[PDB]
């Protein structure tokens, strides 16, 4: 029945209808659900004062319709308004559409992100790295340890290295996981290569993991770099599980590659 | 864990959806 | 079985054909001729 | 009690500067209490009754100044206020000649499927009373067959008000309807028949017929012309409709799926 | 299930108190929850067959006629059968077969 | 509850007699179908027709 109060150009009536747009929103949700759509004249009218509310009530109509791309474009385009509800069943609705868009759209951005790069939206990457503060303060780092992983992205996954869990073989496993779960060689020696530096820079650095990343990862002269830092720290009961699970697992010619690397 | 939970179970999905091709493909070759 | 979940609540085709031609039409059709013999 | 209005609604106001006001009043309206069925606190009806006969009155002076969009805006908010089931009036002087009223400029949109879906709204009130509204269901009823003297006839019966802005548009809907059924296999008819049985016996409205379309101005004579033969006889449409059908049959013949 | 039952039980007074909903049954994405236990199916199509019937689509609205009468159990205490074996031919008759 | 759909039948009953009528009969005058047919008006028994 406030339909037919779409022809006022008082646009105060608007906002009365977007302050019955939203409370209600169920059972007219039957009466305009396909038929009349003009939250983009209000919201580009600039009789603003229903801008920055106008995209949510369409991210609320148009979800039973479907239209994910529709409501997550006004998700996007909605504003604080928006977001800062959080105790509902309507997160659940939104997470779902916008972190999953967000990763499915980041395989890309680990495909190209150079050139003809993607307008992220501040907020579509915002509540990204907010509900993962949500994973980190909300006690779970089963998840946190694997949402770290759905975004593709390293330094955050570097980041919670330090957090509120503690590593006593935690973030080592994790690489048992991924090992077991790695898809390509592109994304495992990149996250591969960035772990193993805080793992000299640990407290007591561990050998088999720093050997069996190497002889996954072919650098001949880092091994030869910690192997240099154990004839300096010169013990070679140390040296010998860095040095045997590389001539256990290495490859022949990997041998005859790092070799001279041990030699000078 | 849960983290495994998805990525090992659409891992037989990728698995998964190779056999209906392959009898497909024997559906007609065992009739030629 | 034959439960019907319940959410609301030959011998006489050919005759039936019969009565969809004349229905109600010359029911006693008997004497209309001897009443025509002088009309017509 | 900020009533603002209870002097020049009477009388006839006829588009003057009140209409201004008179909107920025159901503003005020609308700044007091929301037109909604205000289940809580029944007794208060101020917002109800009082604005119902502002709003209805609104609705009535939109057609006097030919407001055919706006008018339905105030119409459709009157409908859903007799959506609300609270305790008001049943009815007045106004809720059939203004609610069939919409359905009479509906009959006129030429929009039939909304002028039925509205008969749920009142099904004792159709045949059996409200005569005034029995009047236009009965009216575009007889639009639906042959029957053309007695529309008017009902243009000799408008028994209700005045219903003349929907009666003009029933005028030209009658005017594209046999000035289009002229059309028809009519194989001679002098200036006398096809002439009064619109409504234009001889003025230049028969040159505007006559020449807008065939049936030309003749020796008291409209023309009939017809050929209906050109467009039959095709194998070939068939031809190809009919041979991508074969294929059709033929995949769901032969090939399992 | 929540995809079949909710649409008929939404439905039963908005017939009855229907007006333009019915478009929303028009562009509905859950019409179809493409099995529904032999019976709300079949008493489904009815409901939305009465939608065409009422909302003047006629030819479209007697074959869900006739295949939601088509759909109905062996058993003998029928009204809902007795009201689609009547409806079923009013639009039919409508249709002057 | 049906008596909404019951009253616009008419329609299909002068169908029913126009096409009886006009499938039956060949050359008849209009001033007998709408006797015939109790339409009580010849005047529209074109317009119908």
């Amino acid at each position: 029945g406030i339909i037919s109060l779409l022809d006022e150009d008082e646009p105060q009536l608007k906002e009365f209808a977007l302050h019955k747009l939203n409370a209600v929103v169920n059972d007219f949700w039957a009466e305009i659900s396909e038929s009349v759509d003009k939250i983009e004249v209000l919201y580009e009218d600039e009789g603003f004062r229903s801008r920055q509310f106008a995209a949510l009530v369409a991210s609320k109509v148009f979800y039973h319709l479907g239209a994910f791309e529709e409501s997550l474009n006004y998700a996007l385009g909605a504003g604080d308004l928006f977001n800062v509800n959080d105790n509902s069943e309507y997160v659940e609705t939104i997470i779902a559409k916008c972190i999953d868009h967000y990763t499915k759209q980041c395989v890309e951005n680990a495909d190209l992100p150079e050139g003809e790069k993607k307008p992220i939206d501040q907020r579509l990457e915002g509540i990204v790295n907010k509900m993962f503060q949500r994973c980190l303060d909300d006690h779970k780092y089963k998840q946190a340890i694997g949402i770290a992983l759905e975004t593709r992205r390293l330094d955050v996954f570097e980041k919670t290295i330090l957090e509120s869990n503690d590593v006593p073989g935690m973030l080592a496993y994790s690489l048992k996981l991924c090992m077991s779960l790695m898809q390509n060689k592109q994304f495992r020696n990149k996250v591969l290569r960035v772990l193993v530096k805080i793992y000299m820079n640990l407290e007591k650095p561990d050998f088999i993991n720093v050997c069996q990343c190497l002889i996954f990862l072919d650098d001949p002269q880092a091994v030869s770099d910690i192997l240099e830092k154990l004839v300096k720290e010169d013990n070679l009961l140390m040296a010998y599980q860095i040095c045997f699970d590389l001539y256990e697992s290495a490859s022949q010619q990997f041998l005859s590659s790092v070799i001279q690397n041990l030699r000078t | 864990d849960l983290y495994s939970r998805y990525k090992k179970l659409q891992q037989e999905l990728e698995f998964l959806e190779v056999q209906e091709e392959y009898i497909k493909d024997e559906q007609k070759n065992l009739k030629k | 079985m034959s439960e019907k979940k319940q959410p609301v609540d030959e011998d006489n085709w050919d005759d039936d054909n019969v009565e969809d031609d004349f229905s109600n039409q010359l029911r006693a059709e008997l004497e209309k001729h001897g009443y025509k013999m002088e009309t017509s | 009690m900020y009533e603002q209005l209870k002097g020049e609604w009477n009388r006839k106001s006829p588009n003057l500067s009140k209409c201004g006001e008179e909107l920025g009043r159901l503003k005020l309206v609308l700044l007091e209490l929301n037109f909604l069925p205000t289940t809580g606190t029944k007794l208060t009806k101020q917002q109800l009754i009082l604005a119902r006969d502002i709003l209805e009155i609104g609705a009535q002076w939109s057609i006097l100044r030919k407001d055919i969009p706006s008018f339905e805006r105030y119409m459709a908010q009157l409908k859903c206020y007799y959506f609300d089931y609270k305790e008001q009036l049943p009815e007045s002087a106004y809720m059939h000649q203004l609610l069939g009223l919409n359905l009479l400029f509906l009959l006129s949109q030429n929009r039939v499927a909304e002028f039925h879906t509205e008969l749920e709204r009142l099904p004792a009130k159709d045949i059996q009373t409200n005569v005034y509204i029995k009047h236009p269901v009965s009216l575009e009823q007889y639009l639906m067959e042959g029957s053309y003297n007695k529309v008017f006839l009902a243009k000799g019966n408008i028994p209700a008000e005045s219903y003349t802005f929907f009666i003009d548009i029933l005028l030209d809907t009658i005017r594209d309807e046999i000035a289009g059924c002229i059309e028809k296999a009519y194989e001679k008819i002098l200036f006398t028949e096809a002439t009064r049985i619109l409504f234009f016996n001889t003025p230049k409205k028969m040159t505007d017929y006559a020449k807008k379309r065939g049936w030309v101005l003749g020796p008291n004579n409209y023309y009939s012309f017809a050929s209906q033969q050109q467009k039959p006889e095709d194998t070939t449409i068939p031809s190809t409709e009919l041979a991508k059908q074969v294929i059709e049959y033929a995949r769901q013949l032969e090939m399992i799926v | 299930d929540g995809q079949a039952t909710l649409l008929n039980l939404l439905l039963r007074n908005y017939l009855h108190y229907s007006l333009y909903d019915q478009a929303e049954k028009l562009v509905s994405k859950s019409v179809f929850p493409e099995q529904a236990n032999n019976n709300e199916w079949a008493r489904y199509l009815y409901y939305t067959g009465r939608i065409k019937a009422i909302q003047l689509e006629y030819s479209e609205a007697r074959r869900t006629m006739t295949n939601a009468l088509r759909k109905a159990p062996q058993h003998t205490a029928v009204g809902f059968k007795q009201t689609v074996h009547k409806l079923l031919i009013v639009v039919e008759l409508l249709l002057g077969e | 509850g049906t008596y909404t759909l019951i009253i616009r039948l008419r329609h299909n009953v002068i169908k029913t007699g126009v096409r009886m009528i006009s499938l039956s009969y060949s050359r008849i005058s209009l001033a007998d179908i709408a006797q015939k047919l109790q339409l009580d008006s010849p005047e529209d028994a074109e317009f119908i027709v």
